[PDB]
């Protein structure tokens, strides 16, 4: 059956504009929608029957339809534009619609180190046999990083678990990772490292037992 | 104005059933089709289901035929979806949409979603640790752990709602075994740790716990 393709993402400094592409067969003869679905929210449709604008949605955004792709162009990228968009078709022939993969447009915004907070297992978990250590991050901006753990100077992997990065009430980012140890582990150590990569640089904490 | 409301999301093991609903208002219902479109964690959006305004055509993904079945009830303005044998990859955000024509169309109000999580976890209330205040300027964090528990939610608030100011209570993670762990840190001034008492309130509605945890 039919596939839609549209690049994977997107990134655009705001005032510019953003250009998201949507490929398929004889898209000539077909109409393309297009919707928006912005981090925790439902989807809304933002063009409709290629070049449609719904009520409610910004004149910046304009679907074309033309030379055989579908163009979602956003004109004046504000931060708020910062979404997952979906092209959408249904061939006559098809009985069920058939959605892109979705383009993620990142909009290019004051960036921030992460703060790090990194606390040891507990007493009462140490002596429930189990040994957690908790690394909050905290006030970081745009929303990527990475996560290691060192135990001495040696990585690792095995028994951490880290969050997705997700948006604070002040729009920056924050996320945790948990490192599970033995309570033999914990003690045989000299001591234990979260470090937090963010754009190139480094923010570590270190524990000791 | 048009209006959906879903309802019947919900926790399940594989193989049960569960069925949401799809209440609409703002329009003449049997003038109108009704998708289901889900999101499973992380991805993209799937296409599930439709039923014809009329109710004479029902439609389904390959992923879900033979599964799923769909209603509708005019005299309520209400959808029904019936999920049997449910699978953990059909976890996902289920969304309601209004479509705007009699099929070929495209979805032009959609609802605000179902939560749908089928795992073979079972209910679990947490473990609650404290995470003591140790040794940044004159202010100390401080915090608890709250441990393997399952399903969400869990809600904290530290003593008993009276302190707001300086918490962060982070999204929980989903473990390899299945569980979930969160933690909640609040910053207050070094100066209190002798004189103030810091308890944090755990709630897990699902498993009936609540937990009250001194912190130091």
């Amino acid at each position: 059956s039919n596939v839609l393709t549209q690049p994977p993402s997107v990134s655009v400094a705001p005032g510019q504009t953003a250009r998201i592409s949507c490929g398929g067969n004889n898209l000539e003869s077909k109409y393309v929608h297009w919707y928006q679905q912005k981090p925790g929210q439902a989807p809304v449709l933002v063009v409709y029957e290629d070049s449609g604008r719904p009520s409610g949605i910004p004149e910046r955004f304009s679907g074309s339809n033309s030379g055989g792709t579908a163009t979602l162009t956003i004109s004046r990228v504000e931060a708020g534009d910062e979404a997952d968009y979906y092209c959408q078709e249904w061939d006559t022939s098809s009985d069920y619609p058939v959605f892109g993969g979705g383009t993620k447009v990142t909009v290019l915004q004051p960036k921030a180190a992460p703060s790090v907070t990194l606390f040891p297992p507990s007493s009462e978990e140490l002596q429930a046999n189990k040994a957690t250590l908790v690394c909050l991050i905290s006030d970081f901006y745009p929303g990527a990083v990475t996560v290691a753990w060192k135990a001495d100077s040696s990585p690792v992997k095995a028994g951490v678990e880290t969050t997705t990065p997700s948006k604070q009430s002040n729009n920056k980012y924050a996320a945790s990772s948990y490192l599970s140890l033995t309570p033999e582990q914990w003690k045989s150590h000299r001591s234990y490292s979260c470090q937090v990569t963010h754009e190139g640089s480094t923010v570590e904490k270190t524990v000791a037992p | 104005q048009v209006h959906l409301v879903e309802s019947g999301g919900g926790v399940v093991q594989p193989g049960k059933s569960l069925r949401l609903s799809c209440a609409a208002s703002g329009f003449i219902f049997n003038h109108f089709g009704i998708h289901w479109v889900r999101q499973s964690p992380g991805k993209g959006l799937e296409w599930v289901a439709v039923i014809w305004y009329d109710g004479s055509k029902k439609y389904f993904a390959d992923s879900v035929k033979g599964r799923f079945s769909i209603s509708r009830d005019n005299s309520q303005n209400t959808v029904y979806l019936q999920m049997n044998s449910l699978r953990t990859e059909d976890t996902a955000v289920y969304y309601c949409a209004r479509e705007r024509w009699s099929g070929h169309s495209y979805l032009d109000y959609w609802g605000h979603g179902a939560l749908v999580t089928v795992s073979s976890a079972s209910t679990k209330g947490p473990s609650v640790f404290p995470l003591a205040p140790s040794s940044s300027g004159g202010t100390a964090a401080l915090g608890c752990l709250v441990k393997d528990y399952f399903p969400e939610p869990v809600t904290v608030s530290w003593n008993s709602g009276a302190l707001t100011s300086g918490v962060h209570t982070f999204p929980a993670v989903l473990q390899s075994s299945g569980l979930y762990s969160l933690s909640s840190v609040v910053t207050v001034p070094s100066s209190s740790l002798g004189t103030q008492t810091y308890i944090c309130n755990v709630n897990h509605k699902p498993s009936n716990t609540k937990v009250d945890k001194k912190v130091e």
